[PDB]
RNA sequence: UACACAACCAUGCAAGAAGAGACAAGUCGUAACAAGGUAAGCAUACUGGAAAGUGUGCUUGGAUUACC
RNA sequence: ACAGGUUUGGUCCUGGCCUUUCUAUUAAUUCUUAAUAAAAUUACACAUGCAAGUAUCCGCGCCCCGGUGAGAAUGCCCUCCAGAUCUUAAAGAUCAAAAGGAGCAGGUAUCAAGCACACCUAUAACGGUAGCUCAUAACGCCUUGCUCAACCACACCCCCACGGGAAACAGCAGUGAUAAAAAUUAAGCCAUGAACGAAAGUUUGACUAAGUUAUAUUAAUUAGAGUUGGUAAAUCUCGUGCCAGCCACCGCGGUCAUACGAUUAACCCAAAUUAAUAGAUCCACGGCGUAAAGAGUGUUUAAGAAAAAAAAUCACAAUAGAGUUAAAUUA
């Protein structure tokens, strides 16, 4: 690009950052519409729990519940964050542990 | 400020036009607007209580039209003064009145503005000007049989020191000023007080509308 | 005064212009004597090619 | 810079070392120059390397070239006061061509001296406020004074809280 | 911003610090904030004492003369402040409150004196 | 001597665009902008409204403006001072003779 | 005082239609990669369950192994 | 950027993603005291309290302080200033409306035409010219306070506020709804600012001094959090066995798992530690035969370079018309 060119066309700005699943916001309030079980892809074999939840902005969404054992059904108030597991495809948002609804993980004893 | 999207506001200017028609068609009258209800000291039209210096000269004194709606010629060329006036000013303060317009929608004509000339401690002022705190119950009216009597004035001559030191560190201001010039003179400096005389508070101040000359 | 100044010195190099425009006037009609005698060969032979 | 025949006279440093600031009066600079001759070489070299000089320290100052127009390369100074200042510029290096504008129409150094030792004024040593305007924000950072309580917290006898302690018994 | 009225008025700015201030003398408009726009700071007061004891005043009575010349205004501690540095008559107020204090160490006196018999 | 304009461009120089108004000239004055990362200085246009009560300016005229005291419309705050170049007939201003370009019409050696 | 007055658009839902992509094991073929077993591909037209086939020009991002 | 991890059986080049640095909010875990700074979800609706008074009557002030960022690409900077205010005889000084412009100024040209946006007479009326802006981005659409001693805009809404909805905290405290987001319905004008008064003086939810809050820094009275496969500092023994589960990228788990859960030990931070989301920073003065890129071709407008001198034109199948046919083939 000769400087007639770079004059014409101006200094290159960096594009802003497009919101991902959480709309910007770190953490969204979510009940749990139903609790269910996925797969992961072709190298790893497991069976996550996965929630497909109702965001507070109204939109409804699949999350992935962390750590071993949970106590999740319907109409439960859950708190999700934008931690996207790497194993589940679509699933983008991750559930808070030490919640209204989703308590930490116990010790089995 | 100019920018080609401006929108042409006309609700705005014709709000200016209603409320300046308003101002002129519904204009409180002056015998209500002073009105005043002696009993709790507070005025009917604005609703502001009198202060509590002002509670005794209102129910023992006096307006200026109180005392001179009963006049021939609504006083012309009459003198009247004011209890203030003669509670702290021994010299003669009066107003010779040179017109008078009442109000005549009073139902007892005890409201109004006048013109008149004005001769503070018996310095007389040769302009017409307007009477001010004409609503004060503070007026009194001098008698014919004395017209003369009170208007005796002995013009004395005034005390004052004409120069007054400077402050200290303004004065050194000037001592070192002029001396680095190579002025040896050792006078000392005095502050001029002839353009700095001040009329005290009690002197009334015009109302008429002062031209830009 | 710088006006009056800077007026000298364009007149003093208008004089050096006009110099150098006479000595290039004068080159300028020696080449047109070399052209002349140039273009004066090259009609003839036309001409005596044509007849 | 690398993109371009001299690419150092696209630099601050490069615009920022000509010396050449117009008076008051100077408003237009019409230069008119060949591009073709031996002789507007010094006008050519003057339009590719002062022409931004002058053009950095005289922002508000029109200027514009006009090529192969008159077979006399020339400046055309249109002052504030409607005097046309012709220059001729005909075997003029690209050095002279700078000390002669300099010399016809700009500032002396007596003169450029005290509009920087006046711009210098505004700025006071003695006044307090933010760091962009002035030196020192907040009294406290002064070596004899009192320390800032945001840095060095106060005794006891000096805070309100002991004195309203204090006015309470 | 652009006010109704006001004047101009040479006063304290209270820029400072907490449980230790220290005023701007600066000359603003009286219709804006103590702290907010000014037109040109003149002078700065230091109310703590410092290491020596003293209250250091700074005064640009160059500015502050032609600003009063030009029709400024004057606030109650500036004219204390012309007052104790004499560069302006010393202040009523401040007269008026020395002879206060001066009867309340007369009225103290008589009470401690007549509190030990 | 009270008359002044409130505009930056109290003398500027530019060329005539078009000619289609009645006693008005539309100017296209140039000025040189740096570019704030290049560093290079670009040509900037910008088109101008002069009054030409004579109406003699052509399209292709290098003409300078003048600012005028008072605006005549919201458009025209200038005003035609002189035609510094004729599109076509060009008189050197330092030698006083027409040229046509580069090369002399009547040359200056010869007065008479 | 005399006229258009939800026309024009934005946000959600929609009976439905179509496409793209992901998803460790499905059916039918084998199109391409080796002269991939008819050398590939481009534009374009027609045809065929499907990859695709064919026609007219074009390219080598194919060889013709080089006193053959 | 002093860089590092990552494409492949492998190497080089091109090229994207992530890590390492700093800051702010929220969440989880933990938590001892002080000082300073800051208190930040809401232009959705508000119970209650206070926030404009002064003064011998008149008058003067009463979004001025303070609050907010909804709208506007608004605007930054620069000329001229009407008008308002303070002291004077005039003249001066502050704020400075409106009118503009040297220049600069978010994205989008998949917004390319706008549709009357211009000019002269002499008067403030008639008339005559056919103009004006725009690829150097007009006219549109979307988003947004900001370039900060500060500036701009709004004050329930209808851009305005006669009028109509309709009875207004985007003042200080507090309350509902909402949200991941959680300061006291507290004391005074002692200091400063503002208003009043000639003045002593009064008022001021501005402000001052406090209360609450690990949001940040410092001092100590305090010790918990994260991690231990590579990037990248640091693991011993058990249990599970592509299950449970873990990860920022590579990826690890099917029988000796330093990668999962627990224990020991170790590493790094520390009254904080991690996670998430926003930021600051980061693309090209680099390239276009094979990776993305030379647009199928020529001419011209705008625009740009002419920086030292030279030249233009010849066998052969350019192209467009009219006429003809040697070989082969066929009715
Ligand atoms: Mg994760
Ligand atoms: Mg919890
Ligand atoms: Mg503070
Ligand atoms: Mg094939
Ligand atoms: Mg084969
Ligand atoms: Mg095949
Ligand atoms: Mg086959
Ligand atoms: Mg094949
Ligand atoms: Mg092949
Ligand atoms: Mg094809
Ligand atoms: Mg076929
Ligand atoms: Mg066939
Ligand atoms: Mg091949
Ligand atoms: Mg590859
Ligand atoms: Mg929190
Ligand atoms: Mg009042
Ligand atoms: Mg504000
Ligand atoms: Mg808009
Ligand atoms: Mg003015
Ligand atoms: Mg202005
Ligand atoms: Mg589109
Ligand atoms: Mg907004
Ligand atoms: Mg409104
Ligand atoms: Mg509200
Ligand atoms: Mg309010
Ligand atoms: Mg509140
Ligand atoms: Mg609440
Ligand atoms: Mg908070
Ligand atoms: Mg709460
Ligand atoms: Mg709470
Ligand atoms: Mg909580
Ligand atoms: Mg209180
Ligand atoms: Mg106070
Ligand atoms: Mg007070
Ligand atoms: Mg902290
Ligand atoms: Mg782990
Ligand atoms: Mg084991
Ligand atoms: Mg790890
Ligand atoms: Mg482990
Ligand atoms: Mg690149
Ligand atoms: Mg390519
Ligand atoms: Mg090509
Ligand atoms: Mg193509
Ligand atoms: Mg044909
Ligand atoms: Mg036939
Ligand atoms: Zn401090």
């Amino acid at each position: 690009a000769t400087l007639n060119q770079m004059h014409r066309l101006g200094p290159p700005k960096h594009p802003p950052g497009k919101m991902g699943p959480t709309a910007g916001r770190p953490q969204l309030k979510g009940v749990v519409l139903r609790t269910f079980i996925r797969k992961p892809k072709k190298p790893n074999s497991a069976n996550r729990k996965c929630c497909r939840v109702r965001l507070s902005t109204g939109r409804e969404a699949v999350c992935f519940i962390p750590g071993e054992g949970h106590s999740l059904q319907e109409h439960h108030v859950v708190l999700v964050q934008g931690g996207r597991t790497q194993d589940l495809p679509g699933v983008k948002l991750t559930v808070v542990r030490g919640k209204y609804d989703c308590g930490h993980v116990q010790k089995k004893k | 400020m100019a920018r080609k999207k401006v929108r042409p506001r006309l609700i705005a200017e014709l709000a200016r036009r209603v409320r300046a028609l308003r101002e002129q068609r519904e204009r409180p009258r002056d015998s209500q607007r002073y009105a005043l209800d002696y009993e709790t000291m507070m005025r009917p039209h604005s609703g502001n209580r009198l202060p509590m210096r002002a509670w005794a000269d209102v129910r023992h004194e006096s307006r200026l039209l109180q005392l001179l709606n009963r006049l021939p010629l609504f006083g012309l060329g009459r003198l009247v003064t004011r209890k203030s006036w003669l509670w702290q000013h021994d010299e003669p303060c009066y107003w010779r009145l040179t017109r008078v317009r009442p109000d005549y929608a009073a139902e007892n004509l005890d409201h109004g503005k006048a013109w008149g000339i004005l001769t503070f401690k018996g310095k007389t002022e040769s302009e017409a000007r307007e009477i001010e705190q004409v609503m004060y119950h503070d007026w009194r009216l001098v008698p014919k049989h004395e017209e003369e009597a009170f208007t005796a004035f002995t013009l004395v001559p005034e005390d004052t020191p004409l120069s007054v030191p400077y402050p200290p560190l303004l004065r050194a201001m000037i001592l070192a000023q002029r001396q680095k010039y190579g002025d040896t003179s050792t006078e000392e400096p005095m502050l001029n007080l002839e353009r700095a005389r001040i009329d005290p508070w009690d002197y009334p101040a015009k109302l008429e509308a002062k031209t830009k000359t | 005064e710088l006006m009056a100044w800077n007026q000298a010195e364009n007149q003093r190099l208008h004089e050096l212009r006009l110099a150098r425009l006479r000595q290039e006037a004068l080159e300028q009609e020696r080449r047109q004597a070399e052209e002349a005698v140039l273009q004066a060969r090259e009609a003839q032979a036309w001409a005596q090619l044509k007849e | 810079p690398m993109k371009g025949r001299f690419p150092i006279r696209r630099t601050l440093q490069y615009l920022g070392q000509g010396d050449v600031v117009f008076k008051d009066s100077v408003k237009v600079m019409t230069v008119n120059y060949n591009t073709h001759g031996e002789l507007g070489e010094g006008a050519r070299k003057f339009v590719f390397f002062n022409i931004p000089q002058i053009q950095y320290k005289n922002p508000w100052v029109q200027i514009t070239m006009f090529k192969n127009m008159t077979p006399s390369p020339f400046l055309r100074f249109y002052l504030d006061s409607g005097e046309q200042v012709l220059v001729d510029v005909e075997s003029k290096s690209n050095k002279e061509i700078v000390e002669h504008i300099r010399k016809i129409l700009g500032k002396n150094e007596e003169t450029l001296e005290k509009e920087e030792q006046e711009k210098k004024q505004l700025s006071h040593p003695a006044h307090f406020g933010p760091r962009k305007y002035c030196l020192r924000e907040c009294m406290c950072e002064v070596e004899g004074q009192v320390p800032c309580p945001g840095l060095v917290p106060l005794p006891k006898e000096m805070t309100g809280k002991y004195k309203a302690a204090l006015k309470a018994t | 911003r652009a006010y109704r009225g006001g004047h101009l008025t040479i006063r304290l700015a209270l820029g400072g610090c907490t449980n230790r201030p220290f005023y701007r003398i600066v000359a603003a408009h009286s219709k804006c904030p103590r702290d907010g726009r000014f037109v040109e700071q003149l002078g700065s007061y230091d109310p703590l004492p410092n290491s020596h004891g003293e209250k250091l005043v700074a005064l640009n009575f160059d500015r502050i003369r032609h600003w009063i010349g030009c029709g400024a205004h004057l606030s109650k501690p500036v004219e204390k402040l012309l007052g104790l540095s004499g560069f302006y008559p010393l202040h009523p107020m401040m007269i008026t409150n020395a002879e206060r204090l001066r009867r309340k160490r007369a009225r103290e006196v008589l009470l401690a004196s007549q509190k030990t018999d | 001597s009270i008359a002044r304009s409130s505009v930056h461009a109290k003398w500027v120089v530019g060329k005539v665009i078009g000619t289609a108004m009645q006693k008005t000239a539309k100017v296209r004055v140039t000025r040189l902008v740096l570019d704030p990362y290049l560093l290079k200085y670009f040509n900037k246009r910008k088109t101008y409204f002069a009054h030409d009560a004579l109406q003699q300016c052509t399209v292709g005229d290098i003409v300078l403006l003048k600012a005028l005291p008072v605006p005549r419309t919201k458009h025209v705050k200038h005003e035609l001072a002189e035609i510094i170049f004729k599109v076509g007939q060009v008189i050197d201003p330092v030698t006083g003779k027409p040229c046509a370009g580069t090369t002399y019409l009547e040359s200056p050696i010869s007065p008479e």
